[PDB]
């Protein structure tokens, strides 16, 4: 009969097969699809979910802090952050034999421990953590904050505490408070921590909760701030012989803009970071007074949107009605948020590897590789999610009558042109990049490397020369000494910036050649093709010539049957499904390029990358085959070492990937017939037919099969590359 | 202090790996098959 | 239903509906059902505190702490005893007032606002009888711990081992008679 | 409607018509309807005076000026005899004009202006915020005087000293330790006393 | 550079251009821009406390920027 | 505590009924055995444990009364019935009050008369007096029928 699970869908609860469990687990977060769902209840459920997610994030952070303070070697790593490897946590595995115990016993510990690659040691050491007591206090504080967030999530669902529907739609008030309070006040508080704790702790002075109320961060004591003589705060900065953590060569300035990097740690100056947070805090606070909420002054986003239509009629009705179609659609807001978040994540990855913000982070090669790859893959997934939610918005929340003649309707008006031009760009990039690579491969195979096509990236090199790099010789803007742009920064930040960009020992604007040009074209191909698949799936989600009523079938459905020649993978969910593979391939190319270029830089031979990055054989042999020799040697008949876990993870990811190929190639019907035969076998077997199933065994659905295959593909892909990256970088250095 | 004892992993790892998953799996399995009145 | 005294009929105010009802009330303190249910809750919480206290004393002795269970109060600690009393009184007042108010709405135990505080099920009348019996045993054991430490100056496990080593001796008679030798 | 403890009951004359109501009246001094308005006005003016005084005391310790309990002994550019005469002469007319405002309207005022609000943000929520801040400032002023009585030094200095050793530096480890500890325990037992009888 | 003179002049100057120059334009844009509080004032041109706070904030920001730039000696 | 008890016994669910106030047998039994006998026994415990050792120059307070024996034989004569052992070696005629000079070891005596220096009754005699009247009052507290 009808089961209790799921409670949000009576139709799924009446399902007597195994499909009920899978579908109930996969549709639990689809709040709009539950039974008896209203708008107010929907927003309240999302509010509770937000609080629960925040609690999970804070508890995870507290767990990391606690394990580093308990099983880590933070107290010893701070004294020697160049020759001591960080420890993540201990290992208690009864399956380990004696060689595994002595193999994992490293890093100065007393037992088997894991060497961390997350880089939390450098970050915590830079912000001010010195002893394990600080980490313990931080872990306890974050655990209590997580508990408070969980209690808040439970409290906001009870009566007399549930917010109203109009409260959730106060866009002006929410945006003003997030720009002024969550962004400005938080940045101002971080500036206060950097000036009061991080800066004095980096100069050999311990400042904590027990003595920060009596220690002055500056010898003038808030007087230049009130008198407007802020220039006195940048006086006497840290010299070029400053030792991090001690008072040797330490200055007294708290807000400077010296630029460049610290000579020892090869990271950004703390005073510059504090000054940065202060400036952005002032900007965000000022920007927090732009919308009218309850005091008459301010703006209305609807008025600004409705007052932005060109007189020539080029944009049609312009942005009229955009305020109602966005404020009333949660998928539109989620898509915008995910798009911005993914772009910011990619920005974080690029800025952190090129401009190291944490002390002794550039010397840790494994930390750089793992952090960059982690952020890039997360950004790719988030971008795919943004486009998926855009398609969900078109199918579920788009209203053509309300959006008549605006930019949103005009997007669907010429969607064929957009998809066609994206197809042309992707085709051109693919044909040319593949052709140049195959041509270079044939030239290298025929023994004529001078016959291969090597186009010099003059545009990006020209940009680098504009930034101040004199290796190419363009001598203009910041590269020419007689330019106004150059002479206007020589007294504020240009000396350190030029000294850091002209140094070829860092990751600040590395030298590029034909291999970089070709791999950049491959990156552009991956981005354009992924965008093509996602954009085409979002625009064709409401219907096309093959399915004129696709909007009436929902976002995800199996197909329209074998009629009309076949309608396999016709839904927008299937477009996202095919786009995930392209996202993984694009991030794979960008991470391969990053890992190989940095590996050749750290090994001291950038010519190897410059000469082997033009043909695919160099990428397959000199990068994938040359860097995996130590990884696959983690365990062999001659014994094992600490690198055996990465070898096992490598094979683990390969197995998961191949398992995903099964759900990706073989389809339902064969499995359902096989299951029927197994059902007969169990029903006609003595001593075993007494144990009958409570759910009728059925084959996985088409949509479930696509999701399962995609999940295995992504998990195997991620684990395989992470294992190879960490093993190669750790063994090589 | 907040430091756990030396025997803490030898008790928390088998707990989180065998006690908690078995209880959670049994409870969830019983909950899924509950018939509505 | 067996009673405490053989051949003695259980009283009229005591019926087998309660958990550990054995018809034991020579003084007649549970004549009315109101005071009877209040005393039932008092017995359950007294037994809970005694169970935790006996478990803590045995755990402290088994883990080899330096001072005995009757010296832990005078041991040096961060945030001295003079400062620990108000914090404990404030949090205990909040927890106990929530427990008491939850007892008025429904006649059962709880935790702040979970009445009854019963996660993962496993509740049954037999379990309630087990809880009451274990609480009674723990209460008697705590008083035994106190009097044993007073007259013998030995911790529970230490005194038990001393009695097991020499049974016909090192008992209440020897400790009550050889009192100057113990001090 | 939150009360002065988890589970209180209004004493039949604090239904909630007045702002900042929590059903706190054990001595039942506000049993008279006429006395409730006067006591409310007294609470509001005491809160305003405490607010200004607390802000003034906190500002004097930051700059480095003399302590609030020793500022009177300092010699100023006037005579104390003339200061007292001017203070009572101005306040006689000021308090007389403020009292006549309460008889005609029922709230505070300045001089001949009963609803004194040149800017104009006199809202129902603003009136309750004034009462809450005034109550907090009254407790803050009492804390300032009490901290200066046993510890001296100053409020900001007291907070700075508390951060050095919070577990060892408090009211319980001071000269009034046992009295306040017994009072805290009695106060913690008080809601249970009221709930047991009701 | 005197901070008092710069701050006072900047605040008074922007309050003057807000009361005698950009008052009508701001009122006309606020009207077309379309639970709340009405801030009644006795100013003949409706220059309430909200406008005073906004213009004073802009004046203080500009004055402190001028003081900081002159403090840098550039 | 007594003031709070007075306020508490007037509120509902704490006001005693008229029948409770008329239980003369129970009240008399508890006053004779508890209010009179047990209080006298406790006073004997204080005299034997604190007053007598403090009069002999030995400080006995809450910090050391659990580790200081009132008598060198330690409860053995009480349980074995050899009560006369508690009257052996009393304070001599040259005992100085508050010091150990001339002090004895007895805790329960009936010497009679007065102390030669303080011109007051012996502390051991007063302790023995309170013990005897405590036993008599406790025994008298079992005369009436209650339940």
């Amino acid at each position: 009969a009808t089961k209790l699970f799921p409670k949000f869908s009576q139709g799924l609860a009446q399902d007597p097969t195994t499909r009920r469990i899978w579908y109930g687990l996969a549709m639990a977060h689809d709040f709009e699809s539950h039974d008896g769902m209203t708008e107010e209840n929907l927003y309240q459920k999302i509010f509770a979910s937000h609080f629960g997610q925040l609690s999970i994030i804070f508890l995870w952070t507290s767990g990391n802090l606690f394990h580093v303070a308990w099983q880590g070697n933070f107290e010893q790593w701070v004294t020697d952050p160049v020759h001591i490897r960080p420890i993540a946590h201990a290992i208690w595995d009864p399956h380990f034999g004696q060689p595994a115990v002595e193999a994992f016993t490293r890093g100065g510990a007393s037992g088997p421990v894991n060497i961390s690659t997350s880089g939390v040691y450098q970050w915590w050491y830079t912000i001010g953590m010195r002893t394990n007591q600080d980490l313990y206090v931080g872990s306890v504080f974050l655990a209590l904050v997580s508990a408070i967030f969980l209690f808040a999530g439970w409290l906001h669902l009870q009566p007399n505490f549930q917010p109203s529907l109009s409260w959730f739609k106060d866009a002006e008030s929410r945006l003003n408070h997030h720009l002024s309070g969550l962004f400005g006040v938080s940045s101002l508080a971080w500036t206060g921590h950097l000036v009061h704790v991080a800066i004095p702790e980096s100069r050999g002075q311990h400042v904590g909760w027990d003595n920060f109320l009596s220690v002055l961060p500056h010898p003038q004591g808030l007087t230049p701030f009130f008198t407007g003589n802020w220039a006195a705060y940048a006086q006497s900065p840290d010299t070029a012989s400053h030792v991090f953590g001690t008072a040797q060569g330490s200055g007294q300035a708290i807000l400077t803009f010296l630029g460049g990097f610290h000579p020892q740690t090869q990271s950004l100056w703390l005073t510059d970071m504090a000054h940065h947070h202060l400036a952005i805090a002032v900007i965000f606070i000022v920007a927090g007074h732009m919308y009218r909420t309850n005091f008459g002054i301010g703006h209305r986003m609807q008025a600004i949107l409705e007052a932005h239509t060109p007189p020539s009629g080029s944009l049609g009705a312009g942005h009229k009605g955009l305020f109602d179609t966005v404020n009333n659609s949660l998928h539109f807001q989620l898509g915008l948020a995910l798009a911005s978040v993914g772009t910011i994540t990619s920005l974080v990855a690029q800025h952190m590897y090129s401009l190291p913000p944490y002390a002794f982070q550039a010397i840790d090669f494994t930390t750089q590789a793992a952090l960059y790859t982690h952020h890039q893959y997360i950004a790719g997934f988030i971008m795919c999610g943004a486009f998926a939610h855009g398609a969900i918005f078109f199918i579920r929340d788009y209203d053509p009558e309300q959006n008549k003649g605006n930019v949103l309707a005009r997007m669907l008006d010429h969607k064929e042109a957009l998809i066609s031009h994206l197809s042309w760009v992707s085709l051109f990039l693919g044909f040319h990049t593949l052709g140049l690579y195959v041509h270079n491969d044939v030239m290298q195979a025929f023994g004529t490397p001078e016959k291969q096509i090597l186009i010099e990236p003059v545009f990006a090199q020209w940009i680098q020369a504009a930034h101040g790099k004199a290796l190419y010789g363009f001598d203009f803007l910041l590269s020419s000494k007689t330019s106004a742009a150059f002479a206007n920064g020589q007294s504020l930040w240009l000396p350190g910036w030029l000294d850091a960009i002209n140094n070829n020992q860092n990751s600040l604007f590395l030298t590029i050649g034909p291999g970089d040009f070709l791999v950049h074209h491959a990156i552009a191909l991956g981005l354009h093709t992924t965008t093509l698949i996602l954009v085409k799936g979002a625009l064709d989600a409401r219907g096309s010539k093959l399915m004129p009523d696709k909007k009436d079938f929902g976002y995800s459905f199996p197909c329209d049957g074998p009629g009309r020649g076949g309608t396999c993978d016709i839904s927008a969910y299937d477009a996202f499904y095919l786009a995930v593979f392209w996202m993984l391939n694009t991030i794979g190319w960008v991470t391969f390029y990053w890992h190989w270029k940095h590996l050749t830089l750290w090994q001291g031979n950038v010519a190897q990358f410059d000469e082997s990055s033009t043909y695919l054989m160099g990428w397959l042999r000199d990068y994938l085959w040359l860097n995996s020799s130590q990884l696959i040697n983690g365990y062999n008949p001659f014994g094992m070492n600490s690198l055996s876990v990465w070898a096992w993870t490598f094979l683990f990811g390969h197995l998961i990937y191949a398992t995903g190929f099964m759900f990706l190639i073989s389809w339902r019907g064969y499995w359902q017939e096989l299951i029927e035969t197994l059902v007969w076998a169990h029903e006609k077997t003595p001593l075993a037919n007494l144990v009958y199933w409570k759910d009728k065994p059925v084959a996985l659905s088409i949509v479930q099969a696509r999701l399962v295959g995609l999940a295995h593909f992504s998990v195997g892909y991620i684990f395989t590359y992470a294992a190879f990256l960490i093993a190669s970088t750790s063994g090589r250095f | 202090p907040f430091v756990p004892p030396s025997w803490a992993p030898s008790v928390f790892v088998p707990l989180t790996g065998l006690v908690l998953p078995a209880i959670a799996m049994a409870t969830l399995f019983v909950y899924i098959e509950k018939e509505a009145p | 239903r067996p009673t405490w005294l053989p051949g003695l009929n259980p009283p009229a105010h005591l019926k087998g509906a309660l958990a550990g009802d054995n018809g034991f009330d020579p003084l007649g303190l549970g004549q009315d059902e109101g005071r009877l249910k209040w005393y039932a809750e008092a017995e359950k919480t007294n037994g809970r505190w005694a169970m935790m206290a006996v478990a803590g004393i045995l755990g402290q002795e088994l883990l080899g702490v330096t001072p005995a269970w009757w010296e832990a109060g005078a041991k040096e600690y961060d945030i001295p005893a003079q400062a620990l009393t108000p914090i404990e009184f404030i949090v205990m007042g909040f927890l106990e007032i929530k427990r008491y108010q939850g007892f008025k709405q429904t006649g059962t135990s709880g935790f702040i606002n979970s009445f009854p505080f019963d996660p993962a099920g496993m509740n049954s009348p037999s379990m309630a009888t087990k809880e009451v019996k274990n609480g009674r045993l723990a209460m008697v054991a705590f008083i035994g711990f106190c009097v044993q430490a007073l007259a013998t100056r030995t911790q529970p496990i230490e005194g038990l081992t001393a009695h097991l080593a020499d049974p016909f001796g090192k008992n209440i008679t020897y400790y009550l008679t050889h009192l100057p030798e113990t001090l | 409607r939150p009360m002065w403890y988890p589970g209180a009951t209004a004493p039949a004359h604090l239904d909630g018509s007045m702002l900042g109501d929590y059903g706190f009246d054990p001595l039942r001094l506000g049993v008279n309807k006429d006395n409730l308005k006067w006591f409310r006005e007294a609470e509001l003016t005491n809160g305003r005076w405490a607010m200004a005084a607390v802000v003034g005391i906190l500002f004097t310790d930051a700059v480095g000026l003399p302590k609030f309990w020793t500022a009177g002994a300092e010699k100023y550019a006037l005579d104390n005899q003339t200061l007292a005469l001017i203070e009572v002469a101005v306040f006689a007319v000021l308090e007389g004009k403020r009292y006549e405002i309460y008889k005609k309207t029922g709230e505070t005022g300045f001089l001949s202006f009963a609803p004194f609000d040149p800017m104009g943000m006199k809202s129902e929520e603003m009136k309750l915020k004034e009462l809450k801040n005034g109550r907090l400032a009254m407790l803050a002023f009492l804390g300032f005087c009490s901290q200066a009585a046993v510890y001296g030094k100053g409020p900001i200095e007291t907070l700075q000293l508390h951060l050095a050793d919070p577990g060892h530096n408090n009211i319980y480890t001071s000269s009034v330790g046992p009295e306040t500890a017994v009072t805290v325990a009695v106060l913690c037992v008080l809601p249970m006393i009221i709930e047991a009888t009701k | 550079l005197d901070p008092q003179i710069v701050i006072s002049g900047s605040t008074a100057a922007f309050l003057a251009i807000g009361r005698f120059v950009f008052l009508g334009y701001q009122r006309r844009e606020a009207n077309f821009d379309s639970n709340s509080t009405i801030f009644a004032t006795n100013d003949p041109a409706g220059f309430n406390i909200i406008d005073v706070a906004g213009w004073g904030a802009l004046g203080h920001a500009v004055g402190f920027a001028v003081l900081a730039i002159n403090s840098l000696q550039g």
